[PDB]
């Protein structure tokens, strides 16, 4: 019982958050893999002079 | 008619000895677990085997002409690469046989000793050994010519004498049949005999079920190698010690022996890949 | 070119040598995980030579070392994977909790879940019965069918610890890979580590014979 | 000369 | 009785807050994007000085050197380029579940069963480098270990808890303890105000160093999570489970973005981790073998089969250059 | 950290000597050890070289055939045999540890010295100023000169900054032309490209009066400048 109310205080102060729509989480997402895309050296093999491997 | 039927016989095991090899090394080559004693030893006599089977059809053909025509350094240098495959691949048996003794009845002091380098240098002497005892075929190898401008591959030993036939087929019958034998019918008695006298561990079922298999393996290896080289050198100690004239049954049976001594290496490959545990998987 | 990169490589191929040496010398030590019931015989077969408390010897040019798990108390199969490729588990095994308040039924099914699992498929297991004193008079005042429904029988440790013996070397479901033998602990003439290092040694010897092949 | 020795046959 | 309904009723409210704001259509979102194909890597280098199993390794911030720790007893700091040993530290207890790089390569960690997160000194006077420091405290095992500056590292485990301490003190100064099972993998945000760690609950928990509360909890998983990524923003992460699925969870949308699971795999994700851009999803699942995601379309787009065993630790480099995957089979391989 | 050196004194041009250098402090076997000898009135002159493991040794053409150098690990020993000496071996002679892996600080300490005295295409290091006026408080730049390129293909340019004091030891300033050592202020700097250094002192203090050398490490055997000094 010491473990219940420690339990529902927690999710008390969990419960009041700010929640976004999903929509928008994934369109962040979308925006930040786009604009970073240019520096992957994993989606693109950069030529051999350039990579240290 | 007889011709066609023993040359159709080279082929065809030269055949499969080249397949089974062939997927032997693809097979140890591709993964990468095959980097160990075993493995690299599984490889030497693979390659040996490899090696030792191109080296068939050739005679494959001198045999279909009942004569050479390839030319003195061609059969020169078939007849040194026989050589050499041929004992590269007993001597590897032979260091397996003695490897696996050592790993079973005296594993703990053997850690000093089983190490990869060592075992690449082992296999290094090994085939520096096979080339040390082929000097003969690859220095007294030529075309003898009859009558009939047939010329056939063969060992020219100098001197008139017939002493010399004998000395070498004596001397490769014992270093080439004789010690590898004994050395591991040695090592697999030794190997049989710690593995059934582990009973102080006091088990039920460890005096036949994880030792009848070892002793069926080792049975059929050593019946196999005996099986496939005896014949070989019984002809040929008896055509150097009792003269018989040819008969085409003589001619055939000898081609028979010369077909055998090479279906043990076309046997090995099967031995390690139809019976090898840790080996079937890949 | 290469002008301090090459005692850079020198370094890396001597402490490489020093890797493979100390390798080398850690081969020839055998490591031997342990079980058993809380508090119940534990004390009896460590006589005869935190998070994990390792301890070491060595008997006939063999170098033991013992990893208990009785310092830990947590989900077993979260660090089930920890002890994979070990050389053997040594499993005690109590003979006065048939009749104590039960225990059978528990280590039985430890026993069930420790010989089927996805890294232990292969490993193998000695176990010790101790307490025999206590065994020697409880059997005829307490029969054995008090855990075994399915026995009947002379309540004698010749043909009762028998039955027990035969039921927990069934328990395990994979037999033709795993070999499970058993000693019977004597506190006079200790040749308890005589029999740990005999059933090391023929676990290595089955090990290396499977490993070259055949 | 023999007519077989080693792996070859040969006339002579 | 009361309370414990009052609890259950507040975790259906915030699921149906949760549900509400799931307008997610993800079908729709992702059509756009054009996929990235097919990517192909191949070992550039291979690590070889281990001869026993390797558990985790960490790359230094100078995406050159990394360190890797195995089963044998001694953990070693790989100069990547050239294949080097720079140093052969040898631990104390053989049996470690996790290493660690500090940020500025002064130091590195280590732990597992013996419940000790040790501490070494590499830029040292003297020679050879030696124990700084030996955190003791925790009641069940060391399994991850992450450093924060070259004071403060965190650390998590097998006693349902995660703690952040000062090496100079090696006291616990903060203790985390909200999960109820073995807690197996702790990441790190990239500007370190915050990390996630995942536990047997299948419940990953996101807390702040700061505060010491669980911000949030996140549920989905059916089994056990091995792994836990952070997104190279910030503002989401990747849980790999015993169960063969990935979920790739956003922090303010507080639910399961995107679940990545195949039909034919069925073993368990060992380790995952994220590319620079974020865009690939690393996954070393234990059929021997890593995969490669499409983290924003979810569609498997490489597979690095290149390993004799189970690949137990995965790791990329802070410029992306290059990933290596360490597995049972006693060498590292670096793919790039 | 400690070395010392000792076996010096007077020797007859032709005979034969023993240097033997003590560590104490720090792990010796896992450092390569240098010999450096620096004449009565001249700069520093390199002198031998042995590896950790004595696994390689080099010697300078000067000396090559008549000075043997070893070491004793067991024992934290490092030993310089001297046959056949001249003149032009009358020395002072450094120990100097030295330790190689990814982005150590080779040549990072020195010992004291002991003092020799006999009766009577290498990368040349030009150097072009000998003294500069010093005022303290000021910013003073130093330059130095390559005949080869320092840098290299893995972008290391090895070029090495000391410093010698007045009847002190010298100390590493900078290794690589860019890295600054252990426990040096922050007001020393380096840069440069390959074949002409810079070596640049901001707010300079007291204690930095001495003589700067540049050395260099592309290949064997090291080279040092002639030497600036700075006087007040």
């Amino acid at each position: 019982i010491a473990q219940a109310r420690k339990l529902v205080e927690q999710l008390k102060m969990e419960a009041n958050i700010d929640r976004i729509k999903v929509s928008k989480a994934a369109a962040d997402l979308m925006a930040y893999c786009e604009a970073h895309a240019k520096e992957d050296p994993l989606l693109t093999p950069v030529p051999a002079s350039e990579n240290p491997f | 008619t007889s011709n066609a039927v023993l040359t159709f016989i080279y082929f065809v095991v030269c055949i499969i000895g080249l397949c089974g090899n062939t997927l032997v090394i693809y097979v140890i080559l591709r993964y990468a677990k095959m980097k160990t004693i075993t493995n690299i030893y599984i490889l030497n006599l693979a390659i040996a085997d490899e090696l030792f089977m191109l080296g068939l059809p050739f005679l494959a053909m001198q045999v279909a002409l009942v004569h050479w025509p390839f030319g003195k350094a061609i059969c020169r240098v078939v007849m040194t690469v026989d050589g050499i495959n041929q004992f590269t691949s007993i001597f590897c048996l032979t260091v397996m046989s003695i490897d696996r003794y050592l790993a079973v009845v005296h594993p703990i002091k053997s850690a000093k000793w089983r190490r990869p380098r060592t075992a690449k240098m082992i296999t290094m002497a090994v085939w520096g050994v096979s080339l040390l005892v082929i000097l003969p075929i690859m220095i007294y190898a030529g075309l003898r010519s009859n009558q009939w401008g047939r010329s056939s591959c063969t060992i020219n030993w100098p001197g008139e004498s017939g002493a010399w036939y004998t000395g070498f087929i004596i001397y490769t019958f014992i270093l080439g049949f004789l010690v590898p034998l004994t050395i591991i019918c040695l090592c697999y008695l030794f190997i049989i005999i710690k593995v059934k006298s582990s009973g102080i561990r006091v088990g039920s079922s460890k005096r036949k079920k994880s030792e009848k298999k070892v002793t069926r393996m080792v049975s059929i290896v050593v019946a196999v190698f005996i099986f496939c080289w005896l014949p070989f050198y019984i002809f040929n100690v008896s055509s150097v010690s009792m003269a018989i004239s040819p008969t085409p049954a003589l001619k055939g049976m000898f081609d028979f022996v010369v077909v055998l001594t090479y279906a043990n290496s076309c046997a090995n490959p099967i031995l390690y890949a139809f019976l090898s545990d840790n080996f079937k998987k890949s | 070119l290469s002008a301090e990169d090459k005692a850079a490589v020198e370094r890396s191929k001597m402490i490489d040598r020093n890797l493979r040496e100390d390798g080398e010398k850690a081969a020839r030590e055998v490591k031997l995980l342990l079980l058993g019931a809380g508090e119940s015989g534990k004390s009896t077969i460590v006589k005869q030579m935190t998070g994990i408390v390792e301890t070491h010897f060595t008997f006939k040019d063999l170098h033991f070392k013992m990893f208990d798990v009785g310092g830990q108390r947590s989900e077993r199969k979260k660090w089930i994977h920890c002890f994979e490729g070990v050389t053997a588990i040594i499993f005690c095994v109590a003979l006065s909790d048939y009749d104590l308040v039960n225990r059978m039924h528990e280590s039985m099914k430890l026993f069930d879940s420790i010989c089927n699992n996805k890294w232990f498929t292969d490993t193998s297991i000695i176990l010790f019965l101790n307490k025999k004193d206590l065994f020697e008079e409880k059997i005829k005042k307490s029969p054995l069918t008090i855990c075994y429904p399915e026995y009947a029988g002379s309540n004698t440790y010749e043909e009762a610890a028998a039955y027990i013996q035969c039921q927990f070397e069934d328990l395990n479901k994979r037999k033709d890979t795993k070999e499970i033998y058993t000693h019977f602990t004597c506190a006079t003439d200790t040749k308890n580590v005589q029999f740990v290092f005999d059933a090391v040694t023929d676990v290595i010897i089955k090990n290396n014979l499977k490993d070259c092949g055949l | 000369c023999k007519n077989f020795f080693w792996k070859t046959f040969t006339s002579c | 009785d009361q309370l414990r309904q009052e609890a259950e009723q507040l975790k259906n409210q915030i699921r149906d807050a949760r549900k509400a704001c799931a307008d997610a259509t993800l079908s729709q979102i992702t059509n756009n994007i054009d996929p990235v194909g097919r990517i192909q890597m191949r070992t550039r280098r291979t690590l070889r000085g281990h001869l026993a199993k390797i558990y985790a390794m960490h790359w230094g911030t100078d995406s050159r050197l990394l360190v890797s720790a195995s089963q044998d007893g001694k953990l070693i700091i790989w100069d990547s380029y050239t294949t080097n040993k720079v140093h052969a530290i040898p631990l104390r207890s053989s049996w470690v579940m996790t290493c660690a790089y500090a940020p500025s390569g002064n130091y590195v960690a280590c732990g597992g069963l013996d419940n000790i997160c040790s501490i070494y000194n590499l830029k040292t006077r003297e020679g050879n480098v030696r124990v700084s420091r030996e955190l003791a405290g925790h009641t069940g095992y060391l399994s991850c270990c992450r450093f924060l500056d070259d004071n403060q590292i965190v650390t998590s485990s097998g006693d349902t808890t995660c703690a952040l301490w000062d090496i100079e003190t090696g006291q616990q100064t903060t203790t985390f303890t909200g999960h109820t099972g073995d807690v197996m993998s702790l990441s790190l945000a990239p500007d370190t105000r915050l990390f996630v760690s995942g536990a047997c609950d299948a419940s990953a928990k996101l807390w702040d160093v700061r505060e010491g509360m669980c911000r949030q909890t996140f549920t989905g998983h059916e089994s056990d999570i091995n792994a836990i990524c952070f997104f190279p923003n910030g503002n989401a992460f990747a849980t790999g489970s015993d169960d063969a699925t990935c979920r790739l969870f956003d922090l303010r949308a507080d639910q399961e973005l995107m679940t990545y699971s195949h039909d034919n795999i069925i073993c368990g994700i060992t380790s995952v981790s994220f590319s620079k851009s974020g865009r690939l999803l690393l996954a070393g699942y234990d059929d021997f073998n890593c995969n490669v995601w499409d983290a924003l379309k979810a569609d498997r787009a490489g597979v690095l089969a290149g390993h004799d065993n189970r690949v137990s630790c995965l790791g990329v480099t802070d410029d992306g250059m290059a990933v290596a995957t360490g597995s049972w089979d006693s060498f590292l391989k670096i793919w790039n | 950290v400690q070395l010392v050196e000792s076996g010096g004194g007077l020797v007859q041009p032709g005979g034969s000597r023993k240097l033997s250098c003590s560590a104490s402090g720090f792990a010796f076997s896992s450092f390569g050890m240098h010999w450096v000898r620096q004449a009565p009135e001249k700069g520093l002159e390199w002198v031998a070289y042995i590896s950790s493991g004595s696994g390689t040794i080099y010697y300078a053409d000067t000396v090559k055939g008549r000075f043997t150098i070893s070491r004793d690990d067991p024992k934290n020993t490092l030993f310089l045999q001297m046959t056949s000496l001249r003149s032009e071996d009358t020395a002072m002679y450094y120990c100097v540890r030295s330790i190689y892996y990814y982005g150590s600080s080779p040549f990072d300490f020195w010992g004291q010295g002991t003092t020799l005295t006999v009766s009577s295409s290498d990368i040349v290091m030009t150097q072009a100023t000998s003294s500069v006026p010093v005022t303290p408080g000021e910013s003073v730049s130093i330059s130095c000169r390559s005949s080869k390129s320092l840098l290299h293909s893995n972008g290391n340019t090895y070029l090495y900054w000391f410093l010698q004091r007045p009847g002190q030891s010298p100390q590493l300033l900078i290794y690589r032309m860019s890295n600054l050592a252990s426990g040096v202020p922050d007001r020393f700097s380096g840069s440069g490209s390959g074949t002409a250094f810079t070596l640049t002192i901001s707010r300079l203090e007291a204690e930095d009066v001495g003589v700067y050398y540049c050395m260099q490490h592309l290949e064997y055997p090291l080279t040092f400048g002639a030497g600036t000094k700075l006087e007040l």
